[PDB]
């Protein structure tokens, strides 16, 4: 019901600092998204029906990174930004937003995390922009072996599809 | 933790930074080559400067992690690559000076023009005009003059610069633990680690010399035949047993005898495996040409060009207003962005060119899953070889037939084939000796085997020994001819031109066997054959990733550079020359000279 606010929304968050919208009470039909080839993923991990009866996470990732918003799954995005439990699930929708999130000059607002000690437990979050070192030691960049764990994508309108901006919306069920 | 694991974390930061910054350098460099403006030619330096710096910074930054303390092969490769002191391992001045050297040579070359010895108001540049002479002129003197002017003007001027060039550059080379600058280059083919696939900087010299041997018979015979034909065009100037006068070889240096076709054609009464006329008649546009090539690759199991390829490429000349450079190029901007820049015209030539460049692109995609530092053909000559395989299949009448550009019921003809073969030898085979001798002399002037005063005395001892070419005028140390050739005076390893030649034949051979080919090896087209593709794409998706010797194995089943496929390609010709040379003399006298009297 309050889905408009979710995917129809203007600004989307970066992957590392994702949004979780809490939707209870009201009733939605599901025909909103059911009927629409607008989306380029629409994979579900549990069902694909209705019953007029709920968590919705949203963020933006590179094209080739969409395959990681699914159970199990390799790393980087799934390891350091967003993780789906091998277990529980609902659906994962995505759509190409090369028009919106990519400029011909280059858009680097959307960011991701490529360095972190450990992996995320499912539905875990980390907005810890603290200089990284492969040994726990504190960091004084530009000291060698010190890197900021947070980097920007850099969405140009002219990249290959694997590198174009895609908006994601994970719908968890409870 | 471990210096290895903490070095992985380094590369993993580099790849991420390189991807982004490299793309900005590409995009700028692109805006320029397609919209030559001042604002555009401005960015082409900025991003291109952030790049050079970024690499220098990342190089010294990597010059920390001790290559010696690593066991993961890849990470070792990648680091080795990043660790290039190269230019920064010298004195403060000694570096800046080498650059002044390199830079001025490039510019005296590109700029140098020679003036008419009698008409000083007109003066020609190497390109065009000067190269226009060497390419078409049938006048013994006009040719003689151009050849001498160039090696006399820019020739001399480069002698001092090169003199010092060979010192500083050698100083640098030995400073990085290389026997000499020659050892620095041969390094490119070097592989350490995976055994049964190793290759040493000296092994190249051996393998190139051992292989060049088997070319001699074929060459000597092409040589003998071309000579007799030249004798006819330039009556009384050539000796039936002497070497060939450098200035009569089709271009400024005799790198290629391509332009000699006109006067060496076996059967001049034959005609045109040139469908230019056919394409033009069926209203073919750039689109069709490129779509047609895309089809060729898809036909062997390779992917359609990316959406952003058709979307971002420039296949036609912008015309007026928007000015752009036209040298056909295959761009790999990274980020999944692939493009071709080409001022396409509806010629059979541009048609073949487009299959060539779309080969590079197809290679670029295959290895794009590799980490930045590994995205690139195995060795310097792999990429060219691949692009050349394509034009080789696409050239066949078989292919031109099945595509509807050659009349449905047109026949082979064993004569029109001997023609095509020769046209090829003139280029492919004529270059090899030349290319191989050029680098030999160059190598030796690096192992220090040639005294500053025997630089031209040893140049031409060899042009006569190896290539079978004599100077029209005698040259002392006031000259420096092995430098009037772009690659030399613009600092480039020439040997790639030789290996890639061999490679490209070993490739086409496997891929014809692999695609079960019937006739002689040269009439082969590999279209519709997904089977062959698979095998090509086997060494394609590697990039610099595995040793180049492994990579070769993937397509030709051998760990090494073999020349027999190149001769097999030229067997119907090779034997046919042995007949022409029936009563011709075969070989030469280093002693005979054009000028002598
Ligand atoms: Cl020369
Ligand atoms: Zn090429």
């Amino acid at each position: 019901c309050p889905f408009g606010e979710v995917f129809n929304a203007t600004k989307f968050p970066s992957v590392y600092a994702w949004e979780r919208k809490k939707i209870s009470n009201c009733v939605a039909d599901y025909s909103v998204l059911y009927n629409s080839t607008f989306f380029s993923t629409f994979k579900c991990y549990g069902v694909s029906a209705t019953k007029l009866n709920v968590y919705a996470d949203s963020f933006v990732v590179k094209g080739d990174d969409v395959r990681q918003i699914a159970p199990g799954q390799t790393g980087v995005i799934a390891d350091y930004n967003y993780k789906l439990p091998d277990d529980f699930m609902g659906c994962v929708l995505a759509w190409n937003t090369r028009n919106i999130d990519a400029t011909s000059t280059g858009n680097y607002n959307y960011k991701y995390r490529y360095l972190r000690h450990g992996k995320l437990r499912p539905f875990e979050r980390d907005i810890s922009n603290v200089p990284f070192s492969p040994d726990g030691k504190p960091c004084t960049p530009p000291a060698p072996n010190c890197y900021w764990p947070l980097r920007g994508y850099g969405f140009y309108t002219t990249t290959g599809i694997g590198y174009q901006p895609y908006r994601v919306v994970v719908l968890s069920f409870e | 933790s471990t210096i290895e694991e903490q070095a992985k974390t380094f590369l993993d930061k580099f790849n991420h930074e390189a991807e982004d910054l490299f793309y900005q350098s590409s995009l700028a460099s692109w805006n320029y080559n397609t919209n030559i403006t001042e604002e555009n030619v401005q960015n082409m330096n900025n991003a291109g400067d952030k790049w050079s710096a970024f690499l220098k910074e990342q190089s010294t930054l990597a010059q920390m992690y001790p290559l010696q303390e690593i066991q993961n092969l890849t990470v070792k490769l990648q680091l080795q690559a990043l660790q290039q002191n190269g230019s920064s391992v010298l004195s403060e001045d000694k570096s800046k000076r080498l650059n002044t050297i390199l830079n001025t040579m490039s510019t005296i070359y590109s700029t140098g023009k020679v003036c008419n010895p009698d008409n000083p108001q007109e003066c020609l540049l190497l390109e065009p005009g000067l190269n226009e002479i060497m390419a078409n002129s049938l006048d013994y003197n006009e040719r003689l003059w151009a050849w001498e002017s160039w090696r006399s003007e820019v020739g001399k001027q480069l002698r001092p610069l090169y003199e010092e060039y060979v010192v500083l550059k050698n100083e640098m080379a030995r400073a990085n633990h290389y026997e000499d600058y020659g050892d620095y280059w041969r390094g490119d083919y070097e592989v350490n680690g995976v055994d049964g696939y190793d290759y040493s900087r000296g092994q190249l010299i051996e393998d190139v010399e051992h292989t060049f041997e088997e070319i001699k018979p074929l060459y000597e015979h092409l040589h003998a035949y071309v000579r007799a034909k030249l004798m006819n065009a330039y009556p009384s100037y050539i000796s039936p047993i002497g070497c060939l006068p450098a200035h009569l070889l089709g271009d400024m240096w005799g790198r290629f005898w391509t332009n000699l076709y006109s006067l060496t054609v076996p059967f001049g009464q034959k005609p045109n495996i040139d469908v230019t006329d056919a394409m033009v008649d069926q209203a073919w546009d750039a689109q069709r040409i490129f779509k047609e090539a895309e089809k060729f690759f898809v036909s062997v199991g390779l992917p359609n060009m990316t959406q952003g390829f058709w979307e971002n490429s420039m296949l036609t000349d912008p015309g007026n207003v928007q000015k752009a450079v036209c040298h056909p190029t295959a761009w790999d901007l990274g980020k999944g962005d692939f493009r071709i820049l080409m001022c396409t015209k509806v010629t059979m030539d541009d048609f073949l060119t487009a299959h060539h460049e779309m080969g590079h692109i197809q290679y670029d995609m295959a290895y794009a899953a590799q980490p930045f530092l590994l995205r690139n053909g195995a060795n310097e000559g792999f990429h060219e070889a691949v692009g050349e395989i394509m034009s080789l299949s696409a050239a066949t009448p078989k292919h031109l037939k099945s595509i509807g550009l050659l009349s449905p019921d047109f026949q082979e003809d064993n004569e029109t084939e001997i023609n095509f073969l020769l046209k090829q030898a003139l280029t492919i085979v004529g270059t090899l000796p030349f290319t191989y001798m050029l680098e030999k002399w160059r190598w030796m002037v690096f192992k220090g085997e040639i005294p500053k005063d025997q630089w031209m005395k040893k140049w031409w001892e060899m042009k006569r020994e190896i290539v079978g070419v004599v100077e029209p005028v005698p040259h002392d140390e006031t000259y420096c001819d092995p430098a009037s050739l772009f690659h030399v005076s613009n600092d480039y390893s020439f040997i790639r031109y030789y290996t890639r030649t061999l490679y490209q034949f070993q490739f086409q051979e496997a891929l014809c066997q692999a695609a079960k080919h019937e006739g002689p090896l040269h009439k082969c087209d590999i279209s519709n054959s997904t089977e062959a593709g698979q095998k090509l794409f086997n060494m394609l998706r590697l990039g610099k990733s595995e040793p180049w010797t492994l990579a070769l194995e993937n397509v030709v089943g051998a760990k090494n550079m073999n020349v027999r496929p190149l001769l097999n390609y030229f067997e119907p010709l090779f034997t046919w020359l042995k007949d022409q040379n029936k009563n011709s003399f075969v070989g030469w006298s280093t002693d005979w000279s054009p000028y002598a009297d």
